[PDB]
């Protein structure tokens, strides 16, 4: 033993220990989801209101990238700052040798191969998120989920944090009776409602909803947050659901 | 480079590889000094274990550092060439800038600078 | 990141005892048999290739390797480490010599150069040593043919002949009954497969065989004509025919 | 991180001794023995080969005795793979001083920057130390001939007879006993050989396990000869004196 | 302001029946000023004789530098270098120093103790190699050196006959450069002996 | 015991660290097949998509490297895309420099001595993947070449990787028993697909839909995956003879 | 426990037990709080001394005219943080001729907090900080942790005893934020929040410390007989 | 100089004059300007006499060990683009004007390489002082489908033009042919059209007409034993 | 030198020259200066030949690896690669290039990179030292989707005139056609345009 007291140490299975503590990490952290529509991507998020003091809406969690690519992360808050700051490194520099924004695909192995470097020496340590992140391109819109062994898949929807299987089920049902396709506007309402169910594992506090969307049709394209009327549309919708 | 910080502080407040350093003192052969009215004495032990020694060649206990200044020492021989070695390149130095021989107070000063210095930089001992 | 091994992980022990080198030298222990032969006229060296899988083409893995036109490598222990030091020595025979000199490096000397980098794996921070022992042969216009071993440690040695690896413990004892000092190249060759078929288990062929040899000069592998002090390269690998043809001779 | 992995070859033990440097003499006691001779004409080096193969080629092997310059040599005891690297390194330094004051280094500042490369590899870098003793024999024209020897410490002193490797104690015994100082090369030759055969771990002493060389004044007129011995000439010797 | 005449200077080979012979003037000066008559610019390294003309400081530093390589080769290789490999070690030390030359005009000459073959070299100062059969020229009057061998010189020589060819060769062309003369010395090199000779020659 | 931490001997001459990054390899469960043709070269390996939600058009170990150059990998995905960038970086650099396309033996010797580095360097740790390079090459014709994280690596007539591989290994052996020539004796590589993964069907037991495979083909001048229509076409002809 | 001897290693159930050591450092740091209304922000911190011949440790430290922040833990730990705001608010005004917003402000001190606890050889910082100020939308009130968490708040407290500080903040919330164009009623507020988690000593003159930014008040702080109308 | 290359039917084939110049004067009558930078891939050089023998050396080491790294025979686009880069990060300082000709797996190859990096493809090339000689006579005679006879002779006789015409270039006519399928071979000085006429008189001087100071034996052995 | 790139309704043709001149004399009269950075991604060249060459070589280089990544760059994106090295480098390079290729999205389109390595994208493009004589010809005679054989003869036309008074060009008229269809390349010798 003393496999998983360093870094990038093959243990007698070929595990990396470290990387599965971070995960941990992860999994102890707030519900976030990603959902996949007929033209673009929504991305949720649970905030846990520890306080009567924290300020509503100020305390923001989604970030972007470029101005195409949203961005959202479970677990180590400061950690997953860290890595859309690389992010918007590497988005930066792309866009300034090959002109056109970066694509999801490509945007996606930027982060995975960052990710997996911090597996490869004792000198560092993994990073405690599981990202889940998207956009739309010139191929059209691209969902991504990205843990912390640099390992990242598309998905039609993703789920992480501490009600992630709860939300995983949620969106199992979705793909299944929407095989054509769900609409933008549509996707909002149901990541709303993913959301409030996925808060009966952190039920103790109660918490603020956060959606952000990119679509082709209803934001051209570009990264933007869901506010004002459309939030609330979404509140009620999720919360006539669960009632 | 090799950083690793090889003298640290321990819960008692001691420094170890200093006061280990201080052993290897007490191993060395024994070296006194006594200053009289118009003069000053450098008294030195050579151990008799080697004998077929060649005394013309092998290296001296006591060293001048300048032509006004002599050194002895008491621990690890080939430590000691080190801090001699400093020790005449800063005489010829001071001398240089100066345009004085050392005092006998400032080339003790350098040469404990070293040493000092040696007790809290990284990779050294 | 930055490599923060820059510590020896190679040290003595209270008993004196460079562990991790004393452990390179049992990995060569674990390796395939090789050996070589000085005769007058020449050198041979030879090993068995042991492949790992029927499926597996072996002729694109060469144990036997040229440094240079008039001097060969064999190797016993870790192919990946022989690899890499066959690209380092060949590399290494034109930086630290023949850019300088305008001529092949000898024997000797090419070794020394081979050693120095096994020497520095053995003191260097944050590396490990060669897992490997090397058998060069070579000849050059001076000195004429010589033989030389090479450990993990850096150490290297000359030899009439002599053999690394599996068995050679063995092949040693049948190489100092058979050695004199007036055989001629195919005597030596001869007594190679002989030692050599001692260690090897299954099929013994042209194709399971290695074998080259440090003789005369082969204008035919040249490549070119027109100039009369370039004559061609000493070092021949033997074809797989070949080896056969003197199977049936044994 | 890394430091889990160190093994700190740079510090003192509670006794006050370095750690590496006492285990890398301990690795040199098992090495063949070595042999330096002073007398008033010329300088003796003898030492013993590790036991040898009758298939290993003499006449172009070197492990012991090596050449420093025309006037300086060395024998070595312990790893020969050290032992080249701080030679190449003695070799240029002797080429530098030469070109910068256009004289031969003096035998002592030789010894000394050699010395002073080892003791940098006990007090800092975090490396092992070189696993390697030296006997200098050499030559100038302030000292005359000269005998040194350096050890993994960084350490040197100046000797008028000394051994290094296997049996020293032993050996330095012999020498203490049979050395005089009036003494002169062709009977240095004979003490050291005969110290050898005493002391050696192998049955007999024999030609083809042994290294031999002499620094004379024994060249024509006012200069010094090197003379690194060859097979057959050991051979010879080895009758002569009346070993074989 | 030219470096390589700022000294002056010549050095001339040739080649003979199982023989070679190199030659050189003995002046150094700071342009129209002579200053020494004993500045010789042959050396040599073991059998291997080593010509240089040019400007002195790198003549000095490079006579150096060569003794410097041909002693660690000597101590590595166990054996004393050759006049053919010598040349290359030249070529390569000078083409290191391509764009910060040394300016020399280097002249090898000698015997390759194998072979018996007779060797002369020369070469420009960034590396470039003239292996020449009859002769070699260098130095301020090199020009001069070009017409006297050119016409003087016929193959298969005696060592006594070479000797007054040489000689004759040098000395009539430094009479006609300002910047060489005062002196001169001619190395007669067999494959075992080898004779230098002090001429007597017009000290203007 | 910090010698099975670090890339540093074992008192038996060994590397654990490289023993157990062999074991990493074997992590995804999944089994890959190499086979060569007259003018072609094939590749195929299982595909498994567990979770619904995944894109299943995402999830791939088949990597086009070069136009000529396709590479599958067995181990984790992490791992796999570090090769795959590294390996399209240095065929990219090779063709800048020597002004040809790198060949695919020349790419497997490069990765190999990179993962070498990996066993003798500390402070890098071996990657937990086994490299399959296949190409038709210029000079060599077909290709096979695989690498893995000892640094070791040979070329092969046919290979086989993954938790089955011994049972696939000894199928293709007792087949080149038969033929006695050192390829798939067939001139169109559809064919040449059709015997890889019937063969793999014969070994494994288990039968495929176009989903449950992946194939990668090389053939002169390019390198390509099929898409999921494409091995329907493939798995439809052999179910009909 | 074996997981607690540098930064870069991760425990079994994923947590950083370095991080969760320098999170004590502020625990041990003496009181403050931290309060805003629309129009002001309030820092209101207790310092310490040594002794009775002592000076009281100052615990509020000015970053620009428009912000500035209270410490808890160490003392050196929060002088480089705010040194790395000066300059930060100093870098946005020189380039872009722009007062930097507080909340920017909170990303960057997360960002250079985060970096210490992801590489080996470094530490944690072992202070936490409350930042307030004045920008284009208005008063913030941040609250710095070395985990690299920041987060905007109506109001808190940190260090020793500042729980009791946070309960009367969150009973108050409706009263004290309607507290506009007022500023002595803010800093009331702030010293009666603050004497919640005060025991055996009470406010003296050399002990309170006070600092204030708003609409038309740049960050000023006040100590000794400028905070005797307060007590 | 005159240095040209000449494609054939099977193969290259490439040639040069053996002149080196320093000013006006001649520094080697007899200069080797034919470089071999692998078995079958030689190059003709033009320039910088130093320049033009290094980078060959330089380039025909990297591809020496190249070829031993890829167990394959060396290409000439290999070469090629291993000089022009090489060439070109010197930004033409390295004055080396280069054909560059062979054959390998892939073919027969003619190139041309310039001191700035530049690159140029063609059946019939030439570079140097003489250049313009020679391409006069490549222009006049040249034609699709030689034979390897007929590219020797048009090669030389592009030389001679260059030799005869050009004051830079002189001496001889050195050749390599390059055919596929076959061993390179070196044709040093395959024209000597060039030898000088015996002398009137012959200058041996009587033995002792030098007069001399001094003697001395000269050691060049080493320090001796006893 | 006379090189253009002109767009039409199937896509994008290239043109050229072959001549290349070191001061009055030819030392090339067979030069292609259409060269390919990828499969349906080609430039013209102009300026420095030894700068142009190294510039398309690390294009060549770039383009490929993305390729390896992301999959067939777009046009756009070739030229931007292009301008990254002619104005990060403007000091030491002179080199002035036109970029063509054809998109199934974006059909054929031309950047032209002159010196300062500023960025223009066009209906068609000309540039070299004997684009100055054609200026005004170009300008009367272009239209917008013109067919294949329209363009051939105003590319062939145009560079006949360049040729005709521009002393550093000259030789063979090269083109490169980019469609659908695939690569075409095209050949005219000195007797078929010199009579146009
Ligand atoms: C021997 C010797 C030194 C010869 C000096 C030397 O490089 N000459 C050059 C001409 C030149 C070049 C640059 C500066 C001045 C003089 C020369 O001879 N070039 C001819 C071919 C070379 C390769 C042999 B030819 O190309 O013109
Ligand atoms: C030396 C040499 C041969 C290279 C000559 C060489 O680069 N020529 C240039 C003209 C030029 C340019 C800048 C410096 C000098 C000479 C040239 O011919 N350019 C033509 C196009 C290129 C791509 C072939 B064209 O613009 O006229
Ligand atoms: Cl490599
Ligand atoms: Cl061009």
């Amino acid at each position: 033993t003393g496999y998983d007291l360093s870094n990038s140490v093959f243990s007698p299975d070929g595990r990396n220990f470290q990387v599965e503590y971070a995960v941990k990490a992860v999994e102890n952290g707030t519900t976030s989801i990603g959902i996949k529509c007929n033209d673009g991507v929504v991305f949720a998020v649970e905030k846990l209101i520890t306080s009567k003091l924290l300020v509503p809406q100020k305390n923001v969690k989604i970030q972007v990238v470029d101005r195409h690519i949203g961005c959202v992360y479970s677990g180590l808050i400061p950690d997953g700052r860290h890595l859309v700051n690389r992010g918007r490194e590497e988005a930066a520099s792309f866009k300034k040798l090959y002109k056109t924004p970066i694509p999801i695909p490509a945007f996606a192995d930027r982060l995975g191969q960052y990710v997996q470097a911090h597996t490869l020496y004792n000198s560092v340590r993994p990073f405690g998120v599981s990202t889940i992140f998207g956009g739309v391109d010139k191929n059209g819109a691209h969902l991504y989920m990205l843990e912390p062994s640099g390992s990242y898949w598309g998905y039609k929807g993703a789920a992480t944090g501490k009600g992630r299987q709860s939300a995983k089920a949620e969106l199992e049902k979705l793909v299944d009776h929407h095989p054509e396709g769900l609409s933008a506007r549509e996707a909002v309402k149901q990541a709303a409602k993913i959301i409030y169910l996925a808060h009966e594992d952190n039920k103790e506090k109660d918490f603020e909803l956060e959606i952000s969307w990119c679509s082709l049709s209803e934001t051209n394209g570009l990264h933007k947050f869901v506010k004002g009327d459309l939030l609330q549309e979404a509140i009620d919708f999720a919360q006539k659901e669960i009632n | 480079g090799y950083d690793r910080a090889l003298s640290i502080f321990s819960p008692d407040g001691h420094i170890f590889q200093v006061e280990y350093a201080l052993e290897a003192v007490k191993r060395g052969t024994c070296a006194v000094g006594v200053k009289g009215k118009n003069c000053v004495v450098l008294g030195c032990e050579r151990r008799s274990t080697l004998k077929l020694q060649d005394t013309r060649i092998t290296p001296s206990k006591v060293s001048k550092i300048d032509s006004h200044v002599v050194l002895s020492f008491s621990g690890l021989n080939a430590d000691s060439r080190i801090l001699i070695e400093k020790a005449r390149v800063e005489a010829q130095s001071h001398r240089l800038t100066l345009e004085d021989p050392v005092t006998v107070e400032y080339l003790t000063r350098y040469v404990a600078g070293v040493q000092q210095r040696y007790t809290q930089s990284g990779g050294v001992r | 990141m930055t490599d923060r091994y820059s510590f020896s992980l190679t040290t003595f022990s209270p008993s004196g005892k460079l562990g991790q080198i004393d452990y390179a030298l049992t990995a060569v222990k674990q390796g395939v048999t090789s050996l070589g032969i000085k005769a007058t006229n020449g050198v041979v060296i030879a090993t068995e290739k042991k492949s790992s899988s029927p499926l597996a083409m072996s002729e694109t893995l060469s144990k036997v390797s040229l440094l240079t036109p008039d001097i060969g490598a064999v190797y016993s222990g870790m192919g990946p480490d022989y690899r890499v030091l066959v690209d380092k020595s060949r590399k290494v025979a034109h930086t630290s010599y023949k850019r300088i000199y305008g001529e092949y490096p000898p024997t000797k000397l090419l070794v020394s150069e081979v050693a120095k980098i096994m020497q520095e794996a053995t003191q260097s921070g944050g590396v490990r040593p060669f897992g490997v022992s090397l058998l060069i042969a070579g000849h050059d216009e001076f000195n004429g043919f010589s033989l030389y071993q090479v450990d993990p440690s850096g150490s290297y040695f000359p030899w009439k002949a002599t053999a690394i690896g599996k068995g050679s413990v063995a092949a040693k004892t049948f190489l100092e009954k058979r050695w004199n000092d007036e055989l001629e190249l195919e005597d030596a060759i001869h007594i190679a497969l002989l030692t050599l078929k001692e260690s090897v288990e299954g099929e013994f062929n042209g194709d399971t065989i290695e074998l080259a040899i440090i003789g005369d000069e082969n204008p035919d592998l040249l490549g070119y004509t027109g100039i009369p002090t370039d004559k061609g390269p000493r070092f021949r690998k033997l074809t797989s025919q070949e080896i056969n043809d003197r199977l049936e001779a044994l | 991180g890394s430091r889990r992995y160190d093994s700190r070859t740079t510090i003192f033990s509670p006794e006050g001794r370095l750690y590496q440097v006492e285990y890398a003499l301990e690795s040199i006691s098992h090495a063949g023995t070595a042999i330096g001779i002073m007398a008033s004409d010329g300088i003796v080096l003898a030492a013993e080969r590790k036991v040898t193969s009758t298939l290993l080629e003499q006449d172009t092997s070197t492990e012991k005795l090596y050449k420093l310059n025309d006037k300086i040599a060395v024998a070595v005891a312990g790893l020969t793979a050290d032992a080249e690297i701080l030679i190449n390194t003695a070799r240029i330094h002797a080429q530098n001083y030469l070109k910068t004051y256009n004289e031969d280094i003096p035998v002592e500042i030789l010894v000394r920057r050699l010395s002073d490369i080892k003791q940098g590899y006990t007090q800092h870098g975090g490396l092992r130390p070189f696993g390697v003793s030296f006997i200098y024999a050499g030559y100038d024209d302030r000292y005359g001939y000269q005998l040194y020897t350096s050890n993994p410490s960084g350490n040197y002193t100046g000797w008028k007879a000394i051994s290094v490797g296997a049996n020293t104690s032993a050996a330095q015994t012999l020498l203490q006993m049979d050395y005089k100082d009036d003494m002169k090369v062709d009977d240095a030759i004979e003490l050291a050989l005969k110290t050898l055969s005493k002391t050696t771990d192998s049955s007999a002493l024999t030609y083809d396990r042994l290294e031999f060389a002499t620094i004379r004044k024994g060249a024509n007129d006012g200069e010094v000869y090197q003379k690194i011995f060859k097979p057959q000439e050991i051979k010879d010797i080895l009758v002569k004196t009346g070993i074989t | 302001s030219d470096p390589s005449s700022i000294n002056g200077g010549i050095v001339v080979a040739m080649t003979g029946k199982d023989c070679v012979a190199i030659a050189c003037d003995l002046r150094l000066g700071s342009q129209s000023l002579g200053v020494s008559n004993k500045f010789e610019k042959i050396f040599h390294y073991g059998h291997v004789f080593l010509g240089i003309t040019g400007l002195a400081t790198d003549v000095t530093t490079l006579n150096e530098m060569f003794r410097y390589k041909t002693n660690l080769y000597k101590l590595k290789e166990e054996r004393a270098i050759e006049p053919e490999t010598f040349t290359q070690l030249v070529s390569s030390s000078l083409y290191e120093r391509r764009f910060g030359p040394y300016f020399v005009g280097p002249v090898v000459a000698g015997i390759n103790s194998k072979s018996g073959k007779p060797f002369i070299a020369g070469f420009d100062l960034i590396g470039c190699i003239d292996e020449a059969k009859d002769f070699i020229v260098s130095g301020t009057a090199s020009d001069q050196l070009f017409g006297m061998c050119e016409s003087l010189y016929e193959p298969n020589l005696e060592p006594e006959d070479l000797f007054e060819t040489i000689s004759q060769a040098l000395l009539n062309a430094a009479d006609r450069d300002a910047l060489s003369g005062w002196g001169a010395v001619v190395y007669i090199i067999k494959k075992d002996e080898v004779v230098k000779r002090y001429l007597k020659m017009r000290q203007d | 015991g910090y010698d099975r931490h670090i890339t540093i001997f074992s008192p038996e001459g060994r590397l654990y660290q490289v023993e157990y990054a062999f074991k990493a390899t074997n992590q995804t469960n999944i089994n890959s097949l190499a086979v060569r043709g007259k003018d072609c070269t094939v590749v195929i390996s299982q595909k498994k998509v567990p979770d619904k939600l995944l894109d299943p058009t995402t999830v791939s170990y088949i990597f086009c490297i070069s136009r000529t150059i396709g590479m599958v990998v067995n181990g984790p995905i992490p791992d796999a895309r570090n090769a795959a960038l590294r390996a399209k970086a240095e065929a990219a650099e090779f063709r800048y420099k020597y002004g040809y396309d790198m060949p695919c033996d020349v790419l497997a010797k490069r990765m190999a001595n990179l993962s070498q580095i990996y066993t003798q360097r500390a402070y890098m740790r071996p990657l937990g993947v086994i490299l399959t390079f296949v190409s038709v090459d210029e000079e060599l014709g077909p290709s096979i070449y695989k690498t893995d994280p000892a640094g070791y690596y040979v070329g092969y007539k046919a290979t086989a990787t993954g938790p089955k591989q011994q049972e696939i290994t000894t199928n293709l052996e007792n087949h080149f028993k038969k033929s006695k020539i050192d390829h798939i004796n067939e001139e169109s590589w559809e064919k040449v697909v059709e015997f890889a993964i019937t063969h793999m069907i014969d070994a494994l037991g288990t039968e495929f839909s176009k989903n449950d495979l992946e194939v990668g083909v090389a053939t002169k001048d390019k390198f390509f995956t099929l898409s999921a229509e494409n091995i329907e076409e493939r798995l439809v002809a052999i179910a009909e003879q | 426990n074996n997981y607690d001897g540098d930064t870069v290693t991760f425990s079994p159930t994923g947590r950083l037990f370095q991080v969760e050591y320098a999170l004590e450092a502020i625990k041990q740091g003496s009181v403050t709080v931290g309060l805003r209304s629309n129009t002001h922000a309030v820092l209101v911190a207790l310092k310490r001394n040594a002794d009775e011949l002592s000076s009281y440790q100052k615990k509020i430290i000015k970053c620009d005219e428009h912000m500035g922040l209270s410490l808890a833990g160490l003392a050196p730990d929060a002088r480089v943080l705010s040194n790395y705001l000066r300059q930060q608010c100093n870098y946005s005004s020189l380039v872009f001729n722009r007062k930097l917003a507080v909340e920017r402000a909170g990303h960057l001190l997360c960002d250079k907090a985060q970096k210490n606890t992801q590489s080996y050889g470094g530490r944690p910082y072992g202070v936490g900080l409350l930042i307030i100020g004045y920008d284009k939308s208005g008063a913030h009130l941040l609250e710095f942790q070395p985990s690299g968490n920041v987060t905007e708040l109506y109001g808190t407290a940190i260090g020793a005893r500042s729980q009791g500080a946070k309960t009367y903040l969150e009973r108050t919330l409706d009263t004290f934020i309607k507290i506009d164009g007022n500023p002595d009623e803010l800093i009331k507020a702030g010293v009666e929040a603050i004497s919640q988690s005060l025991r055996d000593e009470s406010l003296t003159v050399d002990n309170l410390s006070i600092a204030i930014v708003g609409k038309d008040t740049p960050f000023t702080i006040y100590d000794g007989e400028a905070v005797a109308k307060y007590i | 100089t005159t240095i040209v290359g000449v494609k054939f039917n099977n193969g290259v084939v490439i040639a040069a004059d053996t002149r080196s110049t320093q000013g006006p004067i001649v520094a080697d009558k007899n200069c080797a300007k034919l470089h071999r930078i692998s078995p079958k891939i030689w190059c003709a050089g033009a320039g910088t006499a130093a320049d033009t023998e290094a980078v060959t050396q330089l380039i025909g080491s990297n591809i020496e060990l190249h070829s031993l790294y890829t167990s394959r025979e060396p290409r000439v686009v290999s070469a090629l683009q291993m000089l022009k880069q090489h060439l070109f990060k010197y930004q033409g300082h390295i004055g080396a004007y280069l054909i560059v000709a062979g054959v390998d797996p892939t073919g027969s190859h003619l190139f041309s390489i310039h001191a700035h990096g530049s690159t140029d493809v063609g059946y019939y090339l030439s570079l140097g002082s003489g250049s313009l000689a020679a391409m006069a006579v490549l222009e006049s005679h040249w034609k699709q489908d030689l034979t390897k006879e007929e590219a020797i002779k048009l090669a030389s006789d592009a030389i001679q033009a260059g030799i005869w015409n050009d004051l830079g270039s002189g001496s001889n006519v050195d050749v390599c042919v390059m055919e596929i399928g076959k061993d390179a071979e070196y044709l040093r000085n395959y024209l000597t059209p060039n030898v000088r006429e015996e002398k009137q008189k012959s200058y041996k001087f009587p033995r002792g007409t030098t007069a001399v100071l001094k003697e001395s034996i000269v050691n060049i052995c080493d320090i001796q034993e006893e | 030198t006379s090189i253009m790139a002109v767009t039409f309704k199937d896509g994008v043709i290239l043109g050229a020259d072959s001549r290349t001149t070191t001061g009055a004399y030819i030392a090339n009269r067979v030069t292609d200066k259409l060269t390919r950075v990828h499969d349906k991604i080609w430039c013209c060249r102009s300026g420095s030949a030894a700068d142009t060459q190294a510039i398309a070589d690390i294009v060549q280089y770039h383009l490929e690896l993305y390729t390896s990544q992301y999959g067939t760059p777009s046009t756009e994106t070739a030229a931007s690669v292009f301008k990254e090295l002619c104005y990060e480098n403007k000091d030491n390079l002179t080199a002035g290039i036109i970029v063509a290729g054809y998109d199934d999205k974006n059909k054929g389109e031309v950047y032209t990179i002159p010196l300062g390595g500023s960025v223009h994208k066009l209906p068609y493009a000309i540039a070299g030292s004997g684009s100055t004589f054609i200026y005004g010809y170009c300008d009367k005679n272009f239209r917008e989707n013109m067919s294949k054989e329209e363009t051939v003869d105003f590319i062939k036309h145009s560079l006949s005139q360049a040729i005709k008074w521009d002393g550093s060009s000259g030789g063979v008229i090269r083109m490169v056609v980019l469609t659908a269809a695939g690569v075409e390349r095209l050949i005219f010798y000195p007797d078929e345009y010199e009579q146009l």
